[PDB]
This record gives structure tokens, C-alpha cells and sequence, in this order.
């Protein structure tokens, strides 16, 4: 029966050409005699071009291929939390099967224009530079972009770690479930990653989807859609999820392998003309649902690796225009000591203020302006003897604010901690403190307020902003501490 | 008399260097984009010729 | 007539017909599907097969599945009922407010107006926004390149244009979002409702919206500017209006076209763009013009890849532009709304032979003084604003009053601000500036000219400060 | 089954089979040849024809010549009897010492270790090389990559590592020569006989050698890295052992793949590469790894075409590594050897919780002063040294000393430097740089810091220079 | 023939740039699809199998040798290009010549920092080693410091000495 | 016609850049090999055979003439580009 | 470009003309540093011709390497020795220009042909510093060195 079955004409490089299967649908999962799965991407007059999910040593010319009634779907729900799974949802952490009750198709349309409301709820990363200057909201797509080894994954991991402070609490609204999609990475890298999430007790509210470097091209292509579907379980049930695609660069490469070997026509950098489409349909699936639809969300943090800073390369171009904003990392900032290495002049969030609490909004607004005015002048720094006092002030406020944005790895901060720290700089308290002492100052100042002033912090939070009372209380904490610090 | 003449001259010379740097910036940006466009085109023509030769 | 699918390769579908072939550009309707799948004919491959580009996902399609030649190109609802509604590329409504109830449909592909149908006259299109009208006037049936981007009040300016054109010209508007981010399309809808230019209650909406969202295949994003254009053509041809068409944004129209060209197996041209780059752009842009019956005027947001103005995409676009409006962040941070750069924005019709000999010299005079103010700005943060001559002090005082006089309270931003909206007539704009230059207001304080309409409110505001 | 050759185009041979078709990856043996000619099955073309890549030269092949299916992929000798021996791609001895009489053979193609088999353990592997140890230290059981354009120092570095770390290593080593110089393979073999790491007389040989050099056709170069990795897998697994794996140069596996890609009917990807570049690299690299069963410290030299680190090949390699050393021609050009870029070499273990806050704070301080200098260079090169403040020029003098103190004469490089080789302990590296950073040697001249081991040698040198 | 019969030969391939162009023509006419820069995918291997045959034989094989000096032509001084680096990645060193050096009067116009020998002092007599052993690295440091010093501003005796030695060795 | 009948004509090609773009469109759709700026090898001949036809005829052939003023649009003053040159 | 690049190997002498030089009004627009000849050998041209030729090229290459600094900072920041090579180099550049009979309509000067001996002597003298007092513009568009000296006197 050459309608429900086919025979292999030729096999090589993950592409099987199959005579028959006259009734296969475009993109349907078929099955080879050996047990391997494959997906029907090219339906041609005299052959089906099948993309092989595995090693093709198991498929010979003449092999029988069958439609099976299969649907490309994944397990979905809270039984995935704390689990590490492959691109199709199989457990790979060795801890038994997923106790999944529900399933969901990996290929589905994004919520249209109507079921959404504006992005308004903070998605707190805990990173001062981001939370203040590049604020992310629930349902936003914010790109993390930069060259290799600039700190992209670290932004994401810190973000995931930060959510414990909400997921441990009692306010269900503020809770956030995390999805890390590792694409084309090496296994031991993914191991180090879950290790880090385990020791931080972040794994309990995190799904890890992993399509690593030795997984077949089709699996790496699918993995981000699978993970997206898992996040949509949350988006559509009144809950909130965060998905990281690490990285979309490698997913696109895996897609290009398939396209080129199915002999679709090559464009720029040998990418097919639907590679924009590959990512736009992924990233529109991130949304803020309205109350009628459950109030839930899926925030996306895709990662793109650039090559020598070229943000105008093909795939970076695509993902930059698709997203609501970009966090740009730079090598040069990294080695100068600006870690995290965020270019605060270039980074942007189109949601902006709408995704910041009143207290952050206050001080972040002042910081932004003072840093912009700093940037204008920053080259008169090592070439400025006789600058007017007004611009020595810009230089000084500027280098100091810059130091406050420096942040260690693996220690995300609560928002009210961040504003206490930023307040100290934007109110001028650090202007006579030598710039190299600032990070020692901050580490010490913050331990202090976290220790002895849990009530000031409890209130900066509660009042939404900084009251006149908090202002006075902060003034005395800071002056007296500073005096003590410099004794 | 001297510093009047020195600070005038330095002001002038630094005016000129600034304007000279500015023109060189314009000219190098143009060269940049010409090279940028040609790299894309050359890379694509290589891919096409290979694809076509099969 | 009825064809059968013989090939599916992504967004590209080959369909075989047993009898007469659907000509190139015909819309084909795929049978046996939940939602409407439309295929646009692109080539006749021979042997009774056509190659088509899909307007939506092709997942699920089967070889042998039935396809219906609709007998025409893509036809969409046109007429006053499209207003305040949102449709997609094939004319389906997507705002969820039920069907679109028009008597007429129109095909989205149509040739440009013939040479004999061309107005030979170049008219200003008065916007009533002082900066634009005085310094970089829009030309009736011209194309305007809107620069700046997100953050600087593009959306407010867009909404104000819809407002001031439906007001002072009785012309409607179309908004075509080419690769519209779903989140931003929702946001835009609701901003427009809240500002009045859309109304879900009555029938006083001033804009139709057409969205071809980023998550749609390239055929769809490639065609939406045409859908949007068709809608607009109705109001010019059938209703005789001076229409406004917004395309956000034109780079994404080029890009989608480049994508479709790639998928059809055509050899890329310089920098990866489609070989048909100039004609793709030409056959769309030429439809936007003044005919004998009316005019379409288009405001198009341009993305400049790599900030490279010699890139084929921007370079091909500029050949069609009659003006630029440059929204600037510098200006915005100085509180001048709208944040139009008055020296960076230009007009092709800013010519004494086209506009006034008086309009031209006032604008040139405004320019020279604003350019001259810029020269003196180094001699200020050095010698202080007193070492200047009486000639040089005068131009500073006049220039600053001009800068502030170029600001304007918009009606469309009455909610967020509190100030009442102003729509300044062209002769009053010309008069106002002519007199600040003359010195007929040198006795008045500087902040008398800020956020006012006509010069008559500069007098009224200078008295209320005494 | 017996097949017949139907097409020969370079390294790519098509073979028709009457009966059963050999599966992809099968080794075929060509009959009527003087030396063993293996064809590896790459594709089933249809019509009972397979496409293969040859493992040796195809000169003399005739259409119709007989080809036998061996039943399995290329299978090679593994186990202790490979120690002290040299094998080619298909496991034949090429050291002229007769048969490799092992009990077991292993296929060179195999699945990569599962996720559950991964280890996260990481502790520093001190090398004695100041720049590496300080700024981007290696980890035991980690993956180390040495990147560089042609002639900038990859092989010299890898010979110093072999000298400093392999010569007195407890367990076994594998060295795989992949598409490099035959001369170098001869140099190394005799250096290891001379040092006793190889012993032609007893059974205390600690290194196994696999060679498929640049005189070999591309099929051989594309598979020989798998041959070496297979030898190392056995030691890791079937002896649970501590293994050192050296590869020079892993790029040549990718390059060999690109040589035959067009003849395999592939449309080229960007820069002329096979579209499968990353998956090909993945299924190979993912076998080069520590597991719970055993540890492998792997060090791979990675060629960088046209000095462009964004070249698809090197660019795709980065993510397979735990530590990277990036060599630069601009640095070599200056006489700074090893020509390591201090601002482009990184290590997974460069963390204050792993190496300690003192190693870390010094490392980061050195990089800061070099980045600041890098960002000053071009400006002062035009506006002059005088326009700098007395602190901007302090970091200029200090950075230039530090740039010089990162250089170091290698034992293995004596023929080039004319200096005796130095090995520098971690504590001394740290202290040396700590001290220059702290101002302790602002009074010594720049040159005193050039091409010495420990910081005392620079004080010594300063006195020697005085006259 | 000399190599395998206890004799010593020197071969000059003048030049391999023009050989690669000829290989490219032949390959394209055979309809083998082009690779990088229109050359075949295996242009490295064209030269690598050629140059590997230059070799020193052991005494059991007669003690002979074949030494090779291939020639490559660059365009606009770019040694860092694809075909140039291909060949550098084959040989035991290179002598890079530059027009700027040539016209300044440095003839032979050898760029020192960019040229290398991969055999080093092992191919020198002891007498040449005794005088030349550290000179190459010295001259690389000299050119760097000459550039940094460019504007004659208060230089210590050590750099002044390196400068004096450098200019005279040149 | 004028040139050949003892009359004087003047022709303006406004512009030849746009014509070349037209021709490249056609050549690439024909799958002719793209060269510099993706232009076909015969883009020079396109303009050469056209502009050669502008000539001054001697009295023996009527004394007529065709004068040509082709227009070329440069990108950012770049007169060294392929079509301009 | 493949075409010109392949042609170089077919020639015994190459005269490479430069648009950059043309746009400065140097005619003929020959690049002094890109044009070569297989007979530029002291055994063929004699050692005086060879030495003067090599000296000219050295000063021109020296000048070319100083031109980065000139473009940003100008003449004033140069040492007195470098100001000298600059002024001699600029004189040599102009002395290499020449009025062609064929180009009289474009130069507005009568065409000149210069005997080889007078060519060697002229440049030899400029290099030796014999005309550091004369202005640059005197060496532009002349035949023998005598004409540049007469031109110098005429410029009063
Ligand atoms: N805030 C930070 N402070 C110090 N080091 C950091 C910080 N963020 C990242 N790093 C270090 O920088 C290196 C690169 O970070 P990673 O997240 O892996 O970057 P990428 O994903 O871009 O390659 C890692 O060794 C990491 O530990
Ligand atoms: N550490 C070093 N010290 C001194 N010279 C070196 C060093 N490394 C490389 N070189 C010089 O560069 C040449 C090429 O180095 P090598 O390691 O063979 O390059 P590749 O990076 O191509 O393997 C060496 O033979 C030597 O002359
Ligand atoms: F030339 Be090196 F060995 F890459
Ligand atoms: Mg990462
Ligand atoms: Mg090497």
C-alpha cells in the first residue's frame, strides 16, 4: 500500500527520499523499519524528502516507511518541573518517566491580536543594569545578544535563580516557572548548568529542554518549539512562564543544514528564505493574555551569538527586529571590569517603564539621564585637567553610577535592595568615595541594610516607592555608614 | 604675550585636527559600507556558483 | 476550476490543473481546511502545473488535496465599512467584530494610474503641523520617509495626521503594518480607540487597519502593503478623497519580497536582495499618487540596515520619496513636541516655483537663523551669552523663539497632557514665523511661543504671564 | 556481498552491489590492490549503488573492480598493545614493528556518552605556563582548545604541554596527528623514545600514536581523528583510566569533510563548508569527554583559516571547550611568545570560588590594565604620550611590563629563542603579576620583563642590562 | 630521485599561486563544483601532498634530502588571506617580503616579525648559532619599541640601547 | 533618424544606472553569472553599444550628429564604482 | 581584479596610473611606487641612474609613511628632518609631472621631451638639497630642471 507506506529510494546526510506515502501530510512524522522517526518536510511529485531523527546507518535503500497516525507533540504540565528532557520531552536525567497527564502540539499559532493586554507586570531578573535600565515585563521578548563568552547564559541563569524569592512566597501572581532550552550545546555544559540550578534550589521550578551538539539537526530545530509549548501550558492556565532559547543561532544552523540538504534554494549566508519565519513564529508565541483568557504569560529571552560584534549579520538582524528589545553584551566592557558587560547606551526595552515598579522607576530615571550625560563626556576623562566643575561632576557621578551597575555572578537582588544601592549613587553620597572602593562599599552597605534594616526594605517595597520617611531613614543610614567606611 | 599666542594656536590646531578626524571618519565609514556590501555579495555568489554547478 | 496539489516545499506549493490554468497572481483557495489557506500563483512551470506562494502555514497539506482557482487575484473588502476595523492580507477581519459588510470587493494587484491620468500640478498637502508645513511640506500624492523610530512620538504623529486630514481635508486613512509585532498591533489598536480616531460605538472611525504580522509566511508580509493600498485606492477613486496611507514599515516589505524571491529559487542580487528589487518597489509605489479624481499620500517608516544609506533597500526607497520627516530623540528630550528635526527633515517641493515665493523665503529664513544659532553655540559655553554683538544677540533671541514656536499641542494627545489641541492653517504658520524673523515680537518673552498654535496665542500667552 | 566500482572521482568512489547493500558507515575492501584500500560507505544513491569515501589513494582503480563488504565499520586495535605503537586510520601499524596483537578491536564510529554519564568535577591542571595558568587555566578531565592562524604557535604550545604535563603523568596518553606535518610526527616519536615515554624494548610505553597527516587523501584525514579518539575511549572506559588526549589539528577533520562535500552532492553552506559542519563536529566532539567511568583531559590544536576566528570551523568549535587559548599573529609578530591573546582566552574555572579570590582578582586586574592600554594605544599614538596624566601613563608603563611578563621561553622552543626553557609554578606566576600591578617594579625597565620565567629573573635581568 | 639515492636536491616552485589558478581552471572545466574563492575545496591538499615530499631521509634510506622553496604571490600585502595561509600552514616557515620595506631600502625586504623558520638553530652551524641565536626575537622587540618610541620623549637607557642595536643590525 | 539626414539631435538617458539595474534584473532571472555588484559580464557592452551611436557625421554622410547626455547616479560620491567607471 | 592582476606577469615594464594622483593634477598620473621595470638594474642602466631612481623611491616611500600623521595633525607636529623629506618629496612629485604635446589643450603648456641625462641630473640635484630654497610649485609641469629654476625666478 503506497498510500500509507513508502519505500526508501536513497538515504544520506539525514535525508531520506521515499517512494510512495501518497497520503502523508506536509510536516508529518513517519517511521522507518528500524524504529527511527522522520519528518516529511518536502512533498514532491515522485518522492517525499524525509528528515531523519537519528543516525542513518539504520536506514537502507528499500526500507519500509509508514505513516502511523503520529502527532508531533510533547508532555506538558508541572510534572516537567525539576526534570531534564530531550527535544521530544523524554526524560534524560535518569529519574524515571514524566508523570504527565496532558500533551500539547509543538507547532501552534501564537495568540492573535485580541486575546492580549499590554505588558505591565515586572519580570524581575535581579540584575541591576537590566532591572533598572533595560526593564523586562511579563510577556515581552527581550534578546540577549553578544559575541561568545560575553556573559549571555549568565544573564539567563541569574534571571532563573532570582525567581526563587517569588516561587517560595505566598503571592501566586508573582510566581514564575522557568524553561531553559539548550540548543547545540555540549552535554557537560548542560550538566554544569543544571548543577548550578540545583545548588541554587532553582531546579524545582525549572524545566530543562536539551538538544545537544550530537542530537540530529531535526531535534535541535524542534527543541525550542517543544519548550515553547511547555511554557504555553502555563500561559494558558493563569500562570506565568519564562523561556530562554540558548541559543537561536544554533537552531538556525540546524535548520539550514536541513534546507540545504533538501536542496531548497540558498540565500544570505546560505540560509533559506523562511528562516525569518522560523523565528518570528516561535517568538510571537510569547504573550501577555487578558483576564478573559486567564491573565497568564510567557516571557521569552532568546539568545543570539554574534561574530565579531556584527549585529547586522543575517540571523541577528532577524531576531533583533522580531523582539521588543535587546540586551547588548560587549567583550571590551567585560575586560574593563564592566561585568555584567551590558552596553547600557545601546540596550533597549520597548516596554520600558511600564514594566518597572514605582520605586525603581524613580531612581532608574535619574540614573539613565546622568549616565547619558556621562557618555557625552567620557573621553575627556583621561584627557581632562582644566574641565569646568560642572563636567568634572558629570564625569564623577558617571564613573560612580557605572560602578554600581557592576554585579557579581549568581547573586540576583530583590528590587528594594537594588533601589537602596542605586539611591546611594543618584543622591550623591558616593561622589567623594574613590571609584575602586565602590563595590567594596556596596557589598558592605547592602549586607548592613539586609541585616539591620529589613523594615526599611519591607517598606520601600510596600509603599510601592520611597516615602519622605524612607528618604530620611536612608539619608542617615548612608551618611553614617559612609563616614564609618572611610574612617 | 606668549600664552595668548600658545592658547590661540593650540585652540586653532585642535580645531583643525578635530575637523580632519571628522572628515576621515566620514571617508572610512563610506569605505566600511562598500566593503560590507561586497562581502555579502561575494559570499552569496560563492554559494550560488556551488549550488548551480551540481 | 479545480486543481490538485502536486508539491509542498515550505511556503511554496505546486498545483496541477486538468483544464485551464489560473493566470499568474490569481488567488487559489485550498479545500479541506479549518481556516482559509490562500495560494498566490507565481509561475507556470509547464505541463499544466503552477507554482504558488502560500499566505499561511502549509503544514497538513496532502498531495492530491483539492485547490480552487478563485478566478481573480486576492480580492478584499473596500469602502467606509473597512474603517475602524482590522483585516489581514486576504481581507479577513481579525479584530473579532464579525464580518466586514461592503458591497464592493477589490483585487489587491492593480497597475498604476496611466500617464494621461497624472496630475501635472504639485500641491502642498497641509497637515496643520507647523514644523512640517513650513519647513518640509508634504506633497499631495507624494511619499514621505519617516525616520527616528520607536520612542520619539511616531505613533502620536501618525494618529494626529489621520486626525488633521479627516478634519481639514475630509480624507480618511489606512494603516498597513508590514511585519507588525502582534503585541504592538494590539497596543496600536487600543491607543487609536483611546484617542478617538477609531470608534467601536458609531461609524466615525477615520482609519482602516491592515496587519501582516511577523509570524506570517513571506508571501503574506510581501502582499499586505498592497492590501492596505487597495483599501486606500477605493477612497481616492470611488469617493474622490485626498487619502493618507501609512506603511509601517517599508524595509519589511522589501525583506519579505527578498524572502519570496529566495523561496522561488531566483538568484539573489547585490547584498542578497531580490533581482526584482526596483520593480517590486516601483509597481507598489507608483499606485500612490494624485490622479484627476483624488490623491493617496503615503507616510512610510524606513529602517536603514547598518545605518548605511547606500544599502540597496534604503537607496531604492529614496528614489520614490518626496520628503523626510525626521523625529529626533535630542529634540524630544528638549520637550519640543512634535520632536521633528527642523534642519534634518527635507522637502522636494520646498521650491519657490511650487510653494509660495513667500513660503519659500520664510522657510529659508527660518533655516538660516536656526543654522546660524548652531554656529554661535560654541561661543556661548566659552564667552557667555553677552560677549556677542547686537546682531548676534538678536539671532539667538529670535532663533530660540522660533524653536519654541515650532512646537505644537496636538488634539490626539489631549488625554495624556491636558492642553487643548491645535490645527494651524498654512497662511497663519507662514505669517507667525515671518514676524518673529521681522522682530515684531522681540519685546515678548521666550516661553510665550512654546506649545501654542497660531501666533495669536503667543500674544494671549505672553499677556497671561504679564 | 561483492560489489563493482562504477565511478571514481578523486576520493569519492561509487560501488554497485547485486545482492545486499552494506549500510552507511560500513568499511568496504577493494580487491586487486597491493595495499589495503578501504572505502567507507557514506550514502545510498539508489539503484543498488552506494557512494563511498576512500581511505587511501584511488589511482589505479578501474571501473568494474571488485569490492567486498566487511560487515562492519572500520574496526581498529585497542587496548594496552597500542601503547608505544603508531597506527594509521584503519589501525595498521606504520612504525615497522610488526602486528599489533590485541585481543579486542573497536569500531571508530560510536555513540557519544549519554547525559547521565556526565561529570561536573573540575580542578585546576597547572601547566607551568604563566599566561595560561594565570588567565585561563586548564582543568583536569576538561576540554582544552588551542586556536590560531597558520604558524602562530599551536604545535609549539602543544609540545610544551606534552613536555610539562604528559612526561610525568600517571596514566596513559593518546596523540593523534590529523592533517599535519609528517616531519612533526617523526620529531615527536623520537623525542618520546628519547624521553622513555615510548619504550621499544619493554612494555612501559605510556603513549599511543595515531597518524593521518597532510600527505594523506581527505577520506583518511576525515576519519583519523576518530581512530585516535577510539583508542582513548577504550582507555577511559575499559580501564576506567586517566587519559591525556592530544589532537593536532582537529580542524583538518572539518577541512577534509569540505574537500569531498561537493562530490557527495551537497549544496555548499557559507564560506564553502559542508552544510553538516556542526552536526559532524557534534557527533565527533561529544565522544571526546570525561564520563563517570573515566577522565580524559583533551587538548586540541584548532587551525583558524585566514586568521579569522569567525570562520565557521573555529567558530563552531568554541562551544565544545571548557578552556580556550587563543593565539594571535599580531602578538607573535612582536616577539611575544607564547603568542596568547590575554583578552580572548577563557576558562570555565576562572571563578573566585574555584581558583580563589587572589588568583581571580590578579587575573582580572591584569586583563583590566591590558584592556585600558589597548583602548589608549591608538589615541596616544597620535596625540602623544605627554597628554596623558601621570596615572594614565603609569598604566601604560605597567601594561607594557605585563605584556612582556606573559612571554616565556619554552623548553621545547630553545631552537627558536636561544633561551633556556622555564617552568613557572602557579604561586610564583600570581605573585609576579600581583607585584607589577602593585607598582613594586615601576623602576625596572620594560625589557627586563621580556622572555623570563619567574619575577626574580626579571630583577636579575635588570641588573645585567644596567651595563 | 636525488632524495632517494643519498643525494641532496633543492626545488623551487615558482610559483604555486599560478599552479592553483591552473588547477582551478581544470577542476571547473571537469565540472567539479567550486569552493572558497572559486578554487576547488581541496586546494590545500593540492599543495600539501606536493610539499610533504620534500623530506630528510634517515641513513637506512640513504641519508638524502629534498628541500623546497615554494613561491606564493600575495595581493596588496595580505599574508593573512586564504591561499597564503593555506601554504604557510604547510611549510616549515616562510620569508615574507613587503614593498614598503623594499622601497625604504630594506633589501632583501624581509619582514622579521612575520617571517619564521620552523627548524630554527638546528639548521645552522654552531658559529651562526653563536652570533644569531637571540637576534630574531630581539629584532621583533626592536620594531615594536621603535614604533612606541616614535615621538622622541624621555626614554630610558635600556630602550635607547635596544634602539641603537636595532637600527645597526638592520 | 536626425543624425542620418543632415540634422542634429540630442539625447538624454535619464538614467543609465536604472537601466543597468533593469538589465541585471533580467540577467539574474536568466541565471547568467553575477560579477561585480551582481552585474552580468555584459553590462559594459550594454552601455558601450548604445553610446557609440552618438556620433558626428562628416559632410559626405550629411554633416548631421547625435549628442548623448547619459545620466549616472553615484552612491555617496563614489565615482570609482563599477557602473560609473 | 583578475584581469589586470593576471596581466602583470606578461610585462617587462608596467606603468601604473593612479586616479588619486590624477586628481592632484599630476600628469602623467604615474604611481612612482607601483610602476616597475625588469631592466632597473645597475648593470643595465648604470649605477648613477639606478642610485637616483632608488633614492627618489625611498624619499617618496618615507613621505608616504609620514602621511597618516600629516592628515590628522598637519605639518607642524613633524620634526625638522621629517619636514625636509616632506618638502623634498613634494618637489620630486611635481618634478615627475610633465607637459605632453598630446595634452596641450588640457595643460595650457607646450609639450616637453626630456633627455635621460637631464632627467637623472634634475632628480639627483633635488635629492642633494640643491633646491630646498625654491617653492614646490616651480617644479610642476616643466621639462628639465632649468625650467623649474626659471619658473622659480619668474614667481618673483
Ligand atoms: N557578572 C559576572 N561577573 C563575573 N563574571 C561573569 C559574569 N557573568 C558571566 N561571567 C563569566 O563570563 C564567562 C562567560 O559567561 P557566559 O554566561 O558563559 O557567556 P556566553 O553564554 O555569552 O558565552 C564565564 O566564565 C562566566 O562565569
Ligand atoms: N612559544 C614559542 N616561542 C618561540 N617561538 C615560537 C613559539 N611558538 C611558535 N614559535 C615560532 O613560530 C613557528 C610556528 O609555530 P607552530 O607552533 O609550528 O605554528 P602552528 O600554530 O601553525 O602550529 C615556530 O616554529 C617558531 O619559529
Ligand atoms: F601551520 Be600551523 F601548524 F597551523
Ligand atoms: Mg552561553
Ligand atoms: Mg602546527
Amino acid at each position: 500500500d503506497l498510500e500509507e507506506t513508502g519505500r526508501v529510494l536513497s538515504i544520506g546526510d539525514g535525508i531520506a527520499r521515499v517512494h510512495g506515502l501518497r497520503n502523508v501530510q506536509a510536516e508529518e512524522m513517519v517511521e522507518f523499519s528500524s524504529g527511527l522517526k522522520g519528518m516529511s518536510l518536502n512533498l514532491e511529485p515522485d518522492n517525499v524528502g524525509v528528515v531523519v531523527f537519528g543516525n542513518d546507518k539504520l536506514i537502507k535503500e528499500g526500507d519500509i516507511v509508514k505513516r502511523t497516525g503520529a502527532i508531533v507533540d510533547v508532555p506538558v504540565g508541572e510534572e516537567l518541573l525539576g526534570r531534564v528532557v530531550d527535544a521530544l520531552g523524554n526524560a534524560i536525567d535518569g529519574k524515571g518517566p514524566i508523570g504527565s497527564k496532558a500533551r500539547r502540539r509543538v507547532g501552534l499559532k501564537a495568540p492573535g491580536i485580541i486575546p492580549r493586554i499590554s505588558v505591565r507586570e515586572p519580570m524581575q531578573t535581579g540584575i541591576k543594569a537590566v532591572d533598572s535600565l533595560v526593564p523586562i515585563g511579563r510577556g515581552q521578548r527581550e534578546l540577549i545578544i553578544g559575541d561568545r563568552q560575553t556573559g549571555k547564559t549568565s544573564i539567563a541563569i541569574d534571571t532563573i535563580i532570582n525567581q526563587k524569592r517569588f516561587n517560595d512566597g505566598t503571592d501566586e501572581k508573582k510566581k514564575l516557572y522557568c524553561i531553559y532550552v539548550a540548543i547545540g550545546q555540549k552535554r557537560s555544559t548542560v550538566a554544569q548548568l543544571v548543577k548550578r540550578l540545583t545548588d541554587a534550589d532553582a531546579m524545582k521550578y525549572t524545566i530543562v529542554v536539551s538538544a545537544t551538539a550530537s542530537d540530529a539537526a531535526p531535534l535541535q530545530y524542534l527543541a525550542p518549539y517543544s519548550g515553547c509549548s511547555m511554557g504555553e501550558y502555563f500561559r494558558d492556565n493563569g500562570k506565568h512562564a519564562l523561556i530562554i532559547y540558548d541559543d537561536l543561532s544554533k537552531q538556525a544552523v540546524a535548520y539550514r543544514q536541513m534546507s540545504l540538504l533538501l536542496r531548497r534554494p540558498p540565500g544570505r549566508e546560505a540560509y533559506p528564505g523562511d528562516v525569518f519565519y522560523l523565528h518570528s513564529r516561535l517568538l510571537e508565541r510569547a504573550a501577555k493574555m487578558n483576564d478573559a483568557f486567564g491573565g497568564g504569560s510567557l516571557t521569552a529571552l532568546p539568545v543570539i551569538e554574534t561574530q565579531a560584534g556584527d549585529v547586522s549579520a543575517y540571523i541577528p538582524t532577524n531576531v533583533i527586529s522580531i523582539t521588543d528589545g535587546q540586551i547588548f553584551l560587549e567583550t571590551e566592557l567585560f575586560y574593563k571590569g564592566i561585568r555584567p558587560a551590558i552596553n547600557v547606551g545601546l540596550s533597549v526595552s520597548r516596554v520600558g517603564s511600564a514594566a518597572q515598579t514605582r520605586a525603581m522607576k524613580q531612581v532608574a530615571g535619574t540614573m539613565k539621564l546622568e549616565l547619558a550625560q556621562y557618555r557625552e563626556v567620557a573621553a575627556f576623562a583621561q584627557f581632562g585637567s582644566d574641565l569646568d566643575a560642572a563636567t568634572q561632576q558629570l564625569l564623577s557621578r558617571g564613573v560612580r553610577l557605572t560602578e554600581l551597575l557592576k554585579q557579581g555572578q549568581y547573586s540576583p537582588m530583590a528590587i528594594e535592595e537594588q533601589v537602596a544601592v542605586i539611591y546611594a549613587g543618584v543622591r550623591g553620597y558616593l561622589d567623594k568615595l574613590e571609584p575602586s572602593k565602590i563595590t567594596k562599599f556596596e557589598n558592605a552597605f547592602l549586607s548592613h541594610v539586609i541585616s539591620q534594616h529589613q523594615a526599611l526594605l519591607g517598606k520601600i517595597r510596600t509603599d510601592g516607592k520611597i516615602s519622605e520617611e524612607s528618604d530620611a531613614k536612608l539619608k542617615e543610614i548612608v551618611t553614617n555608614f559612609l563616614a564609618g567606611f572611610e574612617a | 604675550e606668549s600664552t595668548t599666542s600658545e592658547q590661540s594656536a593650540r585652540m586653532t590646531a585642535m580645531d583643525n585636527a578635530s575637523k580632519n578626524a571628522s572628515e576621515m571618519i566620514d571617508k572610512l565609514t563610506l569605505t566600511f559600507n562598500r566593503t560590507r556590501q561586497a562581502v555579502i555579495t561575494k559570499e552569496l555568489i560563492e554559494i550560488i556558483s556551488g549550488a548551480a554547478a551540481l | 476550476t479545480t486543481g490538485r496539489i502536486v508539491a509542498v516545499i515550505g511556503a511554496v506549493v505546486d498545483v496541477q490543473f486538468d483544464e485551464g490554468l489560473p493566470p499568474i497572481l490569481n488567488a487559489l483557495e485550498v479545500q479541506g481546511r479549518e481556516t482559509r489557506l490562500v495560494l498566490e500563483v507565481a509561475q507556470h512551470l509547464g505541463e499544466s502545473t503552477v507554482r504558488t506562494i502560500a499566505m499561511d502555514g502549509t503544514e497538513g497539506l496532502v498531495r492530491g488535496q483539492k485547490v480552487l482557482d478563485s478566478g481573480a487575484p486576492i480580492r478584499i473588502p473596500v469602502g467606509p465599512e473597512t474603517l475602524g476595523r482590522i483585516m489581514n492580507v486576504i481581507g479577513e477581519p481579525i479584530d473579532e467584530r464579525g464580518p466586514i459588510k461592503t458591497k464592493q470587493f477589490a483585487a489587491i494587484h492593480a497597475e498604476a494610474p496611466e500617464f494621461v491620468e497624472m496630475s501635472v500640478e504639485q500641491e502642498i498637502l497641509v497637515t496643520g503641523i507647523k514644523v512640517v508645513d513650513l519647513l518640509a511640506p508634504y506633497a499631495k500624492g507624494g511619499k514621505i520617509g519617516l525616520f527616528g523610530g520607536a520612542g520619539v512620538g511616531k505613533t502620536v504623529l501618525i494618529m494626529e495626521l489621520i486626525n488633521n486630514v479627516a478634519k481639514a481635508h475630509g480624507g480618511y486613512s489606512v494603516f498597513a503594518g508590514v511585519g507588525e509585532r502582534t503585541r504592538e498591533g494590539n497596543d496600536l489598536y487600543h491607543e487609536m480607540i483611546e484617542s478617538g480616531v477609531i470608534n467601536l460605538k458609531d461609524a466615525t472611525s477615520k482609519v482602516a487597519l491592515v496587519y501582516g504580522q511577523m509570524n506570517e509566511p513571506p508571501g503574506a508580509r510581501a502582499r499586505v502593503a498592497l492590501t492596505g493600498l487597495t483599501v486606500a485606492e477605493y477612497f481616492r477613486d470611488q469617493e474622490g478623497q485626498d487619502v493618507l496611507l501609512f506603511i509601517d514599515n517599508i524595509f519589511r516589505f522589501t525583506q519579505a519580497g527578498s524572502e519570496v524571491s529566495a523561496l522561488l529559487g531566483r538568484i539573489p542580487s547585490a547584498v542578497g536582495y531580490q533581482p526584482t528589487l526596483a520593480t517590486d518597489m516601483g509597481t507598489m509605489q507608483e499606485r500612490i499618487t494624485t490622479t484627476k479624481k483624488g490623491s493617496i499620500t503615503s507616510v512610510q517608516a524606513i529602517y536603514v540596515p547598518a545605518d548605511d544609506l547606500t544599502d540597496p533597500a534604503p537607496a531604492t526607497t529614496f528614489a520614490h520619496l518626496d520628503a523626510t520627516t525626521v523625529l529626533s530623540r535630542a529634540i524630544a528630550e528638549l520637550g519640543i513636541y512634535p520632536a521633528v528635526d527642523p534642519l534634518d527633515s527635507t522637502s522636494r517641493i520646498m521650491d519657490p516655483n511650487i510653494v509660495g515665493s513667500e513660503h519659500y523665503d520664510v522657510a529659508r529664513g527660518v533655516q538660516k537663523i536656526l543654522q546660524d544659532y548652531k554656529s554661535l553655540q560654541d561661543i556661548i559655553a566659552i564667552l557667555g551669552m553677552d560677549e556677542l554683538s547686537e546682531e548676534d544677540k538678536l539671532t539667538v533671541s529670535r532663533a530660540r523663539k522660533i524653536q519654541r514656536f515650532l512646537s505644537q499641542p496636538f488634539q490626539v494627545a489631549e488625554v495624556f497632557t491636558g492642553h487643548l489641541g491645535k490645527l494651524v492653517p498654512l497662511k497663519e504658520t507662514i505669517k507667525g514665523f515671518q514676524q518673529i524673523l521681522a522682530g515684531e515680537y522681540d519685546h515678548l518673552p521666550e516661553q510665550a511661543f512654546y506649545m501654542v498654535g497660531p501666533i495669536e496665542e503667543a500674544v494671549a500667552k505672553a499677556d497671561k504671564l504679564a
